[PDB]
RNA sequence: AGGAUUGACAUUCUUGAUUUUGUGGGUGGUGGUGCAUUGAUGCCCUUGUUCUGGGCCCGCGCGCUACACU
């Protein structure tokens, strides 16, 4: 049979973002991710300080 | 814990034996260089001027005068030495096993050495080459050279006058395939060039003449390569082409006389004596 | 005098690492005035690269009237030092460099060097490690008979001989000063001290491994000393090799 | 020793057969175990000198759009 070898990620945990290669389009999901949510706790804060 | 701890001391501890090698190094080159710049005055001002030893320069006088050298510097043990060359056997066996599974211008022997016909010929190229060995300073390529002379010497000398009676040509013959076998088993370099160059002569000529000009030295080029080389493995760009041009000869050139039928016959049995080991 | 920073200078040359020497030791072996250079500097100072330098200073400035003026000064008394405070017993690699490229001059480093080494009570294991030490690099022929033959006109001593032991397993070639050093040799050992020296079979190992080929091109006497030696101290590890060798040997 | 080689006052001078041009081949204990505390002493191997090192203690569910010889 044709045999192949997996394609694993050493020390892989599926909460945390690991280290993929993709400076370019990934990292930017990371800071952008990030940055959504920092923007949504902000707006968050401020209306319910607004009620 | 104890891994910070460790740690931390051993980085600081590296960075304190750095830091000492820099200031001793540091203070040598101030030290050296301000008392070096600084004694150029007193660089020239400062100034202070058995037996045994005469039978040391006696024994060195002898030990010019007198001078030789060991042998062959080691022990000719029994039992190493028939070890070793079973070792040896067995590795040009399964050596032949595994690869079968896988200014001397064409004249200068014969105006020099060759006097008579082989007698006088091959004894004096025995002192050329005792000669050559001994005041051999740098020598490649004046060896290549009488060593292609002497391979010349054999191919324009063993196919006129085999006239001479059969015992004669068979001692000179034997000796002659038995020391340039020993001679040529351990190199290549020149028997290769060669035979490069007696298979494009005889395949020129092959290609030049009818049958009129085919020589005798074939016979004795395939002689001296079945006697010079095993020839049991397959991939060797020596063998092979000479073996793939005589069946070359037998296929396309004609055989209408008794000598071209026994030449064809010896053609046919040395390539049964080929195979006899391949 | 020099330049008085010297103290000063030894002081850094106790524990600096890595460089070579100043210009002012460069400069005064043109002069004349290294005695009182040294008698200032101190020399407790034996850092690894300055005994680099130091080797390579006297066997360059190496001839017999400077030899003879600062041959035995302080140079193997810190090697006396160092090896009884060893308690490995190994050659350090500053001691095996400082040898090997002492012998790079063996004009008469043979004659100042190899020769004082039994000054106050050498050992049988210090001569084989000097033995080893100048036995693992080229020699040149005349120069180690000029050392050979005063040391084999020495007597018949172990920390003396197991030197010409490992001299012998360094397996030179046979000139005839090789020849007459050992016939003296054979005479310095043979049947008064017939009752207090006794030779044991290391020393049967040193016969096998001198009489291993020392018998290239050599004349009757010495079959007939060894045929004296076969009668004499055949021991059982002495037999089968070596009466081939006899047999096989010619004049 | 008629330029075989050895430390250079940023080539340029105060060194003398350590040798080199062509080629054979040999290695290694300075670690220590077993015996009297110096005896071809069984055993894995042979070919020990100088600076810097490394992250940390989002989860949930609803919608919308995919992944389909339907």
């Amino acid at each position: 049979i044709p045999t192949h070898a997996p394609k694993y990620e050493e020390n892989f945990n599926p909460d945390k973002k690991s280290y993929d290669p993709d400076r370019t389009r990934s990292e930017i999901n990371k800071m952008k991710a990030q940055l959504k949510k920092e923007r949504k706790f902000t707006m968050k804060e401020i209306r319910k300080d607004a009620k | 814990k104890k891994t910070k701890a460790e740690v931390m001391k051993e980085v600081i501890a590296k960075s304190k034996f750095y830091k000492q090698e820099r200031q001793k190094a540091q203070g040598i080159m101030e030290d050296q260089i301000d008392n070096l710049d600084d004694n150029f005055e007193d660089v020239m001002s400062e100034l202070m001027m058995t037996d045994l030893d005469k039978e040391y320069d006696i024994k060195v006088k002898e030990l010019q005068l007198d001078k030789r050298a060991a042998p062959s510097d080691r022990t000719k043990t029994e039992e190493e030495k028939n070890a070793e060359a079973e070792e040896k056997k067995r590795e040009l066996e399964q050596q032949r096993l595994d690869r079968m599974n896988g200014r001397t211008h064409d004249a200068l022997l014969d105006q020099v050495k060759k006097l008579d016909l082989d007698d006088h010929p091959k004894i004096v190229k025995n002192i050329i080459k005792a000669y050559q060995p001994k005041l051999a300073e740098g020598n490649k390529e004046k060896l290549g050279k009488f060593t292609a002379v002497l391979l010349r010497h054999i191919i324009f000398l063993s196919n006129q006058n085999y006239l001479k009676n059969v015992q004669s040509f068979k001692r000179t013959q034997n000796a002659l395939i038995s020391i340039l076998k020993s001679l040529s088993e351990k190199y290549n370099r020149e028997l290769s060039e060669e035979c490069r160059d007696y298979i494009n002569e005889m395949q020129a000529r092959y290609k030049k003449n009818h049958f009129d000009a085919l020589s005798n030295g074939d016979l004795v080029f395939f002689s001296i390569i079945g006697i010079l080389f095993s020839t049991s493995d397959q991939y060797h760009l020596v063998i092979t082409p000479a073996l793939i041009l005589m069946s070359q000869f037998l296929e396309q050139i004609k055989f209408n006389s008794l000598k071209r039928i026994a030449f064809g016959a010896v053609l046919v049995r040395i390539v049964s004596q080929y195979q006899r080991i391949s | 005098k020099v330049i008085k920073a010297y103290t000063t200078v030894g002081s850094i040359l106790k524990t600096w690492t890595h460089g070579k020497l100043p210009k002012l030791f460069k400069v005064i072996p043109s002069l004349r005035n290294w005695q009182d250079v040294i008698y200032v500097t101190n020399p407790e100072e034996w850092s690894p690269h300055v005994v680099y330098e130091a080797t390579k200073l006297f066997v360059s400035n190496l001839t017999a009237k400077e030899s003879q003026k600062f041959i035995n000064l302080i140079l193997l008394e810190r090697f006396r030092d160092n090896i009884e405070t060893s308690e490995d017993h190994s050659l350090n690699y500053h001691i095996y460099r400082a040898v090997k490229k002492s012998l790079y001059k063996p004009s008469a480093f043979f004659k100042g060097f190899l020769f004082p080494l039994v000054e106050t009570g050498c050992n049988v294991r210090e001569a084989t490690i000097a033995g080893s030490v100048l036995a693992k690099v080229s020699v040149p022929a005349l120069h180690s008979s000029a050392a050979l033959s005063y040391l084999l006109r020495l007597p018949f001593s172990p920390p003396t001989t197991v030197f010409i032991k490992i001299l012998l397993d360094k397996k030179y070639a046979l000139p005839y000063q090789t020849v007459d050093d050992c016939v003296y040799y054979f005479m310095r050992f043979r049947i008064g001290e017939d009752a207090t020296r006794v030779l044991p079979v290391i020393w049967h190992k040193a016969f096998l491994t001198f009489a291993q080929r020392y018998k290239n091109d050599i004349t009757q006497d010495q079959r007939d000393f060894l045929l004296e030696t076969v009668r004499q101290r055949g021991h059982k590890d002495i037999g089968p090799e070596i009466r081939r060798e006899l047999l096989a040997g010619a004049s």
